[PDB]
């Protein structure tokens, strides 16, 4: 197991609208790869 | 109280719930966002609008979201360009290709792209990228060049575990990324 | 495996995750489906698709829904038409009016149709509602001439807590209905 | 307390397509009366 952690304080109330999409995106150039995504799973509460 | 939750362990050829953008669809029960194949963009979005805030109130959510992605390059030091998990307006397009990620226009603040994004960040882009040149994991806000960032080694065709959350309380975002080695 | 889950304890006049049609409309923290008016429909859909069934495993999903409704009507004499919780095919748009309650447009078994509905029917169609007259709950399946009903009184103006939960080990759909008092 | 309880058989998978919208519909004639939704949850599970 290896192992990775990151974490900043992001205002999201002043970057993102009230209402929302959430997904994945994945690009290549010259040099490529391919990029999948096995799982998925989400919450989200709002009080 | 508002809740929206969702699990998916195994896609569908024509899965319902997905939007799909570029070149992104489903395939051996996988969800492909780009195939191995040069400067391509594939974006896949959940269907239903999610209530992240409130204007009403000034209430913000929880959000907290698991993933196991997998990058499989033909050859393992020359790769291309990254993966991200993102949030942006309701009525999102893929915006610039290659190292902008599908997600961002430009390395300057721009206030109207309304976006946050975690990237899994595979090629060192002199003009914002770390100057170690290592593959990163990043947290961005508008903008390509990230608030942070950790180097990552990349295991390729290895699967990762990502762990996402978002604590309303702080304002604080986690990504955890976990290779079983 | 793949789970849909969502609460909604008030609704807010933006209720983007949700489809309008017809009269319906959100605001006074409420979801409103009619105002008390003559020969007049409204719907409001979930906004994401289900995967209710899967075709690689024919496995069907086990699922389960709470909502509390009001009907109020000017005195409870006259009341007309009814409310019904319905699983529709994902293009859905209105059906017939009136006693159809928006769901289906006849009285015979039409496969294309392709819905399943709760009724809670407050008014008696002679050519197909229960010869007693009284107003009930009913199971649609394709038609709006139930598959099985249950008298029930209505109380005007009094919030109703409802449950219908689907087995799919067993292939029951049971309804609950419950009044305070 | 006054509660009402309904059940039978219904074979979903021949009734429906595999994807659905769930959702609420009201109506009225020449008799009428207001239809309003409080609150909503929904939960499925496809194994
Ligand atoms: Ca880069
Ligand atoms: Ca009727
Ligand atoms: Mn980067
Ligand atoms: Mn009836």
């Amino acid at each position: 197991v290896t192992s990775y952690t990151l974490s900043d304080v992001v205002s999201l109330k002043d970057v993102v609208p009230e209402w929302v999409r959430i997904g994945f995106s994945a690009t290549t150039g010259a040099e490529y790869a391919a990029h999948e995504v096995l799982s998925w799973s989400f919450h989200s509460e709002l009080s | 109280t508002e809740t929206t939750s969702f699990l998916i362990t195994k896609f569908s050829p024509d899965q319902q719930n997905l939007i799909f953008q570029g070149d992104g669809y489903t395939t051996k029960e996988k969800l492909t966002l780009t195939k191995a194949v040069k400067n391509t963009v594939g974006r896949a979005l959940y269907s239903s609008p999610i209530h992240i805030w409130d204007r009403e109130t000034g209430n913000v959510a929880n959000f907290v979201t698991s993933f196991t992605f997998v990058i499989n390059a033909p050859n393992s030091y020359n790769v291309a360009d990254g993966f991200t998990f993102f949030i942006a307006p309701v009525d999102t397009k893929p915006q610039t290709g290659g190292g902008y990620l599908g997600v961002f226009n430009s390395a300057e603040y721009d206030k109207t792209t309304q976006t946050v994004a975690v990237e899994f960040d595979t090629f060192y882009n002199a003009a914002w990228d770390p100057s170690n040149r290592d593959r990163h994991i990043g947290i961005d806000v508008n903008s390509i060049k990230s608030v942070n960032t950790k180097s990552w080694k990349l295991q390729n065709g290895e699967e990762a575990n990502v762990v996402i959350a978002f604590n309303a309380a702080t304002n604080v975002l986690t990504v955890s990324l976990t290779y079983p080695n």
